[PDB]
């Protein structure tokens, strides 16, 4: 929730 | 006996770490140049870089993918500074009580850490931690396992599926316990697992102090401009 960059790197 | 699955987990972790940790530190040049809050631009960049490397390591951990992305996010946000402090041990040198990255410019000392927004309250306990962890003289296999166990922690606040997160952690912890017994020779072995777990407790406290110090630094808008957006998203939340 409001973690755009961290979510993208996690993918 | 050490099992085939457990041997597999160690091989995976060691390789994931080699991929995410460069002992050359070649990328350091990409960072804003350090100044000797003179350090803050340079050190914020190193942490931002370190966060990315930690994430790349975390993805490799067996059973980490099974977790919901949200659970992946919560673990990484809470463990990031702790893993970065654990990983740093590799650069940390007892000789000068400083992190050595290969060059004088990239060699970091308490004054340098102080130079970029951190009190001794954090720094004095952190240096004690690096000394105590260094004394353990861990096998690389042990060091990699500890980082993984630290990332996958059931108790972190916000965790949705602790049952799964504990089951993944338990496999890693059993692998570490079995590895110390089978491949770690006394005396070093003595109380080695319990001491490693104690280091995790030291991390929690170091993490908490970091949160309060980062927040104080964060509150000033000008200081906040110095940081990277990825640092703001994770430690800033
Ligand atoms: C805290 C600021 C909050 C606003 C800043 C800070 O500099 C604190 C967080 C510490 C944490 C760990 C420290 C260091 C780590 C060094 C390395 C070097 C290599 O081993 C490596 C690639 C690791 O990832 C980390 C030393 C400097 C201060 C530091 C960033």
């Amino acid at each position: 929730k409001n973690h755009p960059m961290l979510m993208n790197l996690l993918k | 006996k050490l099992s085939e699955e457990q041997q597999h987990i160690i091989a995976i972790l060691l390789d994931a770490h080699h991929k995410t940790y460069d002992p050359t530190y070649a990328d350091f040049r990409d960072f804003r140049p350090p100044v000797r809050l003179s350090m803050l631009p340079h050190l914020a960049d190193l942490v931002s870089y370190s966060i990315q490397k930690v994430i790349g390591f975390a993805k490799m951990i067996p059973g980490f993918r099974d977790l919901t992305s949200d659970d992946q996010i919560v673990l990484l946000k809470s463990s990031a500074i702790e893993v970065i402090m654990l990983r740093s041990n590799q650069s940390f040198t007892m000789d000068d009580m400083s992190w050595d990255c290969g060059s004088q410019d990239y060699k970091y000392d308490v004054t340098d850490v102080s130079k970029a927004g951190h009190t001794l309250e954090l720094i004095e306990p952190l240096i004690k931690f690096q000394v105590g962890l260094k004394k353990l003289n861990l096998h690389e296999e042990e060091h990699v396992l500890l980082m993984a166990i630290c990332i996958v922690s059931p108790d972190r606040p916000g965790v949705q599926d602790a049952k799964l997160v504990e089951a993944i952690q338990d496999r890693l912890s059993n692998t570490l316990q079995t590895y110390i017994r089978c491949r770690h020779p006394p005396p070093g072995s003595h109380q080695l697992y319990a001491k490693m777990i104690q280091k995790l407790a030291d991390l929690r406290s170091l993490n908490e102090e970091h949160s309060k110090q980062y927040r104080s630094l964060s509150f000033q808008p000008e200081n906040s401009m110095k940081l990277t957006p990825l640092v703001l998203e994770v430690f800033g939340n």
